[PDB]
């Protein structure tokens, strides 16, 4: 856990300023399981 | 009336339309009118009753109008051309030239996925029409009888159309899978024609060996294979080599990357073309040059990692068979030269050593040699290495003519093979060796000896070679005493040390167990010092054409040169060159002082002295430039009395080059005649441009001259720790040099204006008072005359450099 | 090999020196340290550079991109070599000779012909300022040389060649601007690439009109993207919800050939800052504040949004072809928004709070060349738009279209000035029981300049 600004385009540390590009969304924690569809997969009889 | 109308059109209308051709550019809103004009003029070009001049006028008008139209406006005419050109009848020169110009000018529109500027991108229909044009012309020209005029104008059309299509263009129109790509079908057709040509060449060889002189039944197929197919393959893989060299890991090309089957086809094509001319050079005759050029361009497209990792067994067997065949041919050539024939010698000269050199350079550049030269291929490389060393170091009639090529091939092999053949003692620590991988039973089955010291019995070890080179450099020997040491042993040693420095003690600060080599930067520094001593010994001799080679082979070891080489090797060599330069300039001035007498012979002698001086300077200067580029930051952070002397000598030589008129002319003549590539020395992305045209006179430029570049790089050493008062004195002395003053007048003006050193106390430059606090060289008593001399030298160098570079900007 | 699409220009952040520091002569030097090696550009910009165009893609910037080793001005070319994290790019401009030089870690970058000049023979015009563009998750540091001893490679290359720091002999820090992605309605210029607005004076039988048409539709230069149009002035509701006409009216006329199912007509509050390629009326930002009692019984429910519109597809479903007339009516005394279609009253109605500014707005995707027109007429017991907007025309029954009324379109990216000082916020973890701490003690203020009609 940490505390952060919501939006920042610069970061000042020890009198030195870093310019920042746009960052994407982080720590979404959205699993959303997507198993491979095996409903239409038909086993051959010789593999039975 | 028809003839009168033809005279009116070909004398008044169509020359006017030819002159007003650039006004047809940008006619975006007039597509119907321009399309109807193109259709009608193309119809008129197929005139039933026209004179030759009238038809030439119509064809010139159509070419000039179509040269200024964007490709989206030409499509209705190309739909007619895709039906008319594959007939290949008479009056086909104009459509072929139109297609050639169109697809050579507008290749980025069809090939690049980012388009061509603001013109846009090609739609699927345009690419389909382009591919249909290619296959129509190709299938027509394959079955056509041999015509030297039709082929000469149909080959550039095929090369232009093929070079415009993307290699991964899928045409999903029946009468998707990766078999539908254009490169796949093209490679399949080429492979089929190559197999058919193999059978035809075998039959022709049987006919020649029979002794008969009858015409071959397959003369048309041989003519189509040699006069059309091979240049088409060569140009196609010149244009699209990065497509077949790319992988998902490294995106070398913007078009994409080839599939596994396409790379397998490329490797198979290279192997089959190499096996097609294994001894049939005199059979090919004048087509051997085209075959060797095609094999050169195919040797640089080999992605052998993917082929050996995911490929068919036949293609891998073909590659290993190519290496084994090269080893066998080299062994046969060596045995024929030891026993005191012409076919093997000629094949080795013109079609084995250059292709092996290209293969080894390709696997060294892309680092394929670690995963390729393993096992049987490594044994074949051992045989190749032994044969090349025995041929290069021998004393025969053939050796004295082909020693540079043997040295080049040996140095190419030395930078690619993953075993330390000069250090067989530590071979137990090399996991990539065939001795550390294969069992002794397997190596007994293969027939190779069970000891690693028996693989190269005639090749000396690293210590013996280095001691030999040191003893030859310290003895002041000439090139006549050591031809094979300079031209065979030294390039191989440079490439070997450059390769095995990275896999040794100094490159790895962790131990990571024992190393398979003992190469450190000390060996590279000693070898570079020996090279500099060898060049210093042979200064001022008449003929030395080995200097332009030793300046190129010695490059990869300059990055590990230790800083003790400046006071011992670079400064004395540059001092000798500077003394020779001042003597030659003084002789030229005292010759030009006299306006009477027989001055022609003296002028020729001065010109020869200048040529010798320029040859020695271009031998010595690339090494100095690389050394300065590597050590300049360390010289700037801690000034010394050696880098200042280096700048002083370089500035004096540059000033002499500026003043003398013969110096620049002889330097330019040396660079142009010897084809010295200065940009290779100066430089140290993707092939998105196609610069086929080249000029030999464009090889030289004043900006790329090494004499200018040495000062341009050493001038930060001169302009170091200069206070604002020193900068004011330098500006004053440059102003005095602008009035064409001598050195003593400039120094007298600087002596009479010493108060400008107070300019460092001005507040407006107060920001400069702490920039050089890090350096420790700001501790010396103040001397006026030393400052005068230093400011004069800096000002002269800067003024002459600016005077040289001012016309260059233009 | 599934490859994602390229990053939009709205997500690339531009940093820039203020135009008042632009230099027209001299030799100037600055540095750009690349903390995170990647997609970044650095160079010199003219006053007139736009934040929605890639740097160097036009004639307004001269930049170097070290991710691919390219130079950009009116296109791109190959130049120099690629950089690494921790590198420093030294940029020098020489307006006396009109040349630009780039260095990487103190070493001169050269072209394919060996020349050290990346750009040469340009026009000075207004001047140049330092500019850089950073991509996604990129970090860079621009050093302008307020303290020249903080430079890394100035003494190696640049100091003795005559180049001065950009911020040399300056007492205060150079003001900086950045590119902000906040879509705002801006008036349509005469040189707009896609939208043309024609003003039609009101005759005795026809109301004054603002006709919006598309320029490049039906050609090869067509851009069939969503267009968000607004009127320049708002209509404000009364301060208390409880001179005999308190209703305002305006109309839209959709011309034949324009699909009514691709047109949304209505009102927008000043806080509408949404730009998208696909517009849906169900994606509108809406909240509901419910105020009750101590017994948990709902007493009041206020619904808030920023876009009160109707969709023409629902109008077609409820009812080339004919022109469609859509009328919007506001009761200012009650704050009630209602709609009508060809005289037939629709079932859509909205309730707004007191002191709510609403702008007329049309969101549409162009399917023709003559898009629509604003009809600023009047009805019985309904003021025209100019009567409600302007208090001078409040008693005037004649509809008018004053020149302050204009059509505006959404512009996504703008320039915003970086503040000279920021709040000093200190964050720490006190204890596992005490939690996390935020504090801010030192006061900081700014002078706000407020545009009243835009709020």
């Amino acid at each position: 856990m940490r505390l952060e600004p919501v939006k920042e385009y610069k970061r000042d540390a020890e009198g030195i300023r870093d310019l920042l590009g746009t960052t994407q969304s982080l720590s979404q924690a959205s699993f959303i399981p997507c198993p491979i569809d095996t409903s239409q997969v038909v086993l051959p009889p010789h593999l039975e | 009336a028809a003839l009168a109308l033809n005279r009116y059109l070909c004398s008044a209308v169509l020359p006017l339309l030819t002159r007003c051709a650039p006004l047809f550019a940008g006619t975006e809103h007039y597509t119907s009118l321009i399309d109807s004009t193109l259709q009608t003029i193309y119809r008129l070009s197929k005139g039933r009753s026209l004179t030759k001049a009238q038809r030439d006028t119509i064809e010139e008008c159509l070419l000039a109008i179509c040269n200024h139209l964007r490709p989206s406006m030409l499509q209705q005419l190309l739909r007619r051309l895709v039906f008319d050109v594959p007939q290949l009848n008479e009056y086909c020169k104009m459509p072929l030239k139109l297609l050639t110009n169109h697809y050579e000018q507008c290749w980025k529109y069809y090939c690049l996925p980012s388009g061509w500027g603001s013109y846009g991108l090609a739609v699927e229909e345009e690419l389909h029409l382009t591919e249909k044009l290619f296959w129509g012309i190709f299938d027509s020209l394959s079955h056509k009888k041999y015509d030297p005029d039709l082929f000469r104008m149909a080959l550039p059309c095929l090369s232009a159309i093929a070079g415009a299509l993307p290699p991964d263009y899928l045409d999903t129109r029946i009468s998707s899978s990766m078999e539908k790509r254009f490169a796949y079908k093209f490679l399949k057709k080429i492979l089929k024609y190559v197999d058919s040509a193999q059978e035809f060449i075998a039959h022709l060889e049987a006919i020649v060996s029979s002794g008969k002189t009858e015409k071959s039944p397959h003369d048309q197929e041989i003519k189509f294979f040699a006069k059309v197919l091979l240049p088409l393959v060569d140009q196609y893989f010149t244009n699209h080599h990065l497509y077949f060299l790319s992988s998902p890991l490294k995106p070398l090309s913007s078009s994409g990357y080839a599939s596994h089957k396409e790379k397998e086809m490329v490797a198979s094509l290279f192997c089959k073309l190499a096996a097609l001319v294994r001894h049939r050079i005199s059979l090919f005759g004048s087509d051997s040059t085209t075959m060797v050029s095609c094999l050169h361009i195919l040797a640089q497209t080999l992605d052998t990692r993917t082929v050996m990792k995911s490929g068919s067994e036949l293609v891998k067997a073909g590659l290993r068979a190519f290496f084994e065949n090269a080893a066998e041919d080299l062994e046969k050539t060596s045995e024929n030269l030891k026993l005191g024939v012409s076919q093997n010698i000629n094949y080795t000269t013109v079609a084995l050593l250059p292709i092996l050199t290209s293969i080894f350079e390709h696997v060294a550049q892309h680092q394929f040699g670690v995963d390729l030269l393993l096992g049987d291929v490594q044994i074949s490389c051992y045989h190749i290495l032994c044969s090349l060393y025995s041929l290069g170091t021998g004393k025969n009639i053939y050796v004295e003519r082909q020693r540079p090529a043997l040295g080049e091939c040996l140095a190419s092999l030395a930078a690619a093979i993953p075993v330390a053949f000069l250090e067989p003692t530590l071979n137990r620590y090399n996991p990539l060796s065939v001795f550390n991988t294969k069992t002794p039973r397997e190596r007994s089955i293969l027939g190779m000896p069970d000891t690693v010291e028996e693989m190269c019995p005639d090749i000396p070890q690293l210590e013996g070679l280095m001691k030999e080179i040191s003893d030859l450099a310290e003895s002041g020997a000439r090139y006549t005493e050591m031809p094979h040491v300079i031209e065979v042993i030294l390039p191989m040693l440079c490439n070997y040390l450059s390769y095995w420095w990275e896999r040794g003690p100094e490159h790895l600060p962790p131990s990571t167990g024992p190393w398979c080599t003992k190469v450190t930067s000390e060996h590279l520094s000693v070898i570079l010092g020996n090279i500099l001593k060898i060049i210093n010994n042979n200064l001022g001799i008449d003929e030395a054409s080995w200097m332009k080679r030793i300046a190129v082979y010695a490059q990869p070891i300059i990055s590990k040169a230790r800083p003790d080489l400046l006071k011992s090797h670079f400064i004395p060599t540059l001092e000798k060159l500077k003394k020779k330069a001042v003597k030659t300039v003084q002789e030229e001035e005292q010759l030009k002082a006299d306006t009477k007498g027989d001055t022609q012979e003296a002028e020729l002698l001065i010109l020869d002295e200048f040529a010798v001086l320029c040859r020695d300077l271009y031998a010595f200067y690339p090494m100095l430039i690389r050394y300065v580029d590597n050590n300049r930051s360390n010289w700037l952070k801690s000034p010394s009395a050696d880098s200042d002397q280096l700048f002083r000598m370089v500035a004096e030589v540059f000033i002499l080059w500026c003043k003398s008129h013969n110096f620049k002319r002889e330097e330019q003549n040396f660079v142009i005649q010897n084809e010295i590539n200065n940009l290779a020395f100066l430089t140290g992305g993707q092939d998105q441009e196609r610069k086929k045209t080249k000029r030999r006179g464009d090889l030289y430029s004043i900006q790329t001259s090494l004499i200018v570049a040495a000062l341009k790089k050493m001038l930060p050493i001169g302009l170091n720790m200069c206070t604002p008062g020193d900068q004011e004195l330098i500006s004053l002395a440059k102003s005095r040099y602008s009035y064409r003053d001598t050195d003593e007048e400039v120094k007298e003006h600087l002596r009479n204006n010493l108060h400008l050193q107070e300019k460092s106390d001005d507040p407006a430059v107060k920001w400069q008072l702490n920039l050089y606090k890090d350096v420790l060289k700001s501790e010396e008593p103040f001397n006026a005359e030393k400052t005068i001399e230093r400011v004069q030298r800096i000002s002269a160098a800067v003024f002459h450099l600016e005077q040289v570079e001012q016309p260059l900007r233009s | 090999d599934p490859a994602v699409e390229k990053v939009s220009i709205d997500k690339i952040r531009f940093f820039r020196v203020e135009w008042s520091y632009a230099v027209r002569s001299g030799k100037w030097y600055f540095e750009f340290e690349v903390v995170t090696g990647g997609d970044m550009r650095v160079g010199w910009a003219r006053p007139g550079c736009r934040p929605d165009i890639e740097l160097g893609a036009d004639d307004q910037a001269f930049v170097f991109e070290g991710s691919r080793g390219q130079r950009w001005h009116q296109g791109s070319g190959y130049f120099g070599r690629t950089w690494q994290p921790g590198d420093v790019v030294g940029c020098m401009i020489n307006l006396d000779d009109a040349s630009m030089i780039f260095t990487l870690n103190g070493e001169l970058l050269i072209t394919n012909k060996g020349s050290e000049l990346a750009f040469a023979d340009y026009e000075i015009e207004n001047g140049f300022v330092p500019i850089c563009s950073l991509g996604l998750s990129q970090i860079g540091r621009m050093n302008l040389g307020m303290d020249a001893s903080t430079f890394k490679f100035y003494t190696m290359c640049g100091l003795q060649e005559g180049f001065e720091p950009f911020a040399v002999n300056m007492n205060r820090d150079v003001a900086m601007w950045f590119s902000k992605r906040l879509p705002t309605f801006v008036n349509v210029p005469k040189d707009h690439p896609h939208i043309e607005v024609v003003r039609i004076d009101g005759t005795m039988d026809s109301p004054p009109c603002l006709k919006v048409t598309h320029k490049t539709f039906g050609t090869q230069n067509s851009n069939a993207s969503m267009i968000y149009c607004r009127l320049s002035m708002p209509v404000e509701c009364h301060s208390s919800f409880s001179h005999t006409t308190t209703q305002c009216y305006y109309a839209i006329r959709i011309f034949a050939g324009q699909d009514p199912s691709c047109v949304w007509v209505g009102w927008v509050t000043p806080d509408y800052h949404l730009y998208s390629e696909k517009f849906d009326l169900n994606k509108n930002c809406t909240v509901t504040v419910t105020l009750g009692d101590e017994r948990g019984r709902v007493h009041e429910s206020v619904k808030r949004s920023n876009c009160y519109m109707v969709w023409g597809g629902d109008i077609v479903a409820t009812s080339s072809n004919v022109d469609l007339e859509i009328g919007c009516l506001v009761d200012l005394a009650m704050g009630m928004l209602s709609f009508s279609a060809n005289g037939r009253e629709l079932g859509t109605c909205y309730q707004v709070e007191p002191n709510t500014k609403v702008f007329p707005a049309v969101f549409l995707q162009p399917t023709s060349t003559a898009l629509f027109q604003f009809e600023l007429g009047k009805l019985k017991n309904a003021m025209p738009l100019s009567a409600a907007i302007f208090k001078s025309e409040e008693k005037n029954p004649v509809p008018q279209c004053p020149p302050r009324l204009d059509v505006q379109t959404i512009q996504p990216v703008l320039w915003s000035r970086m503040p000279s000082s920021f709040l000093k916020v200190e964050t720490e973890r006190v204890s596992e029981r005490h939690g996390w701490a935020v504090q801010c003690l030192e006061p900081l203020q700014m002078m706000a300049l407020h545009i009243p009609e835009e709020n």
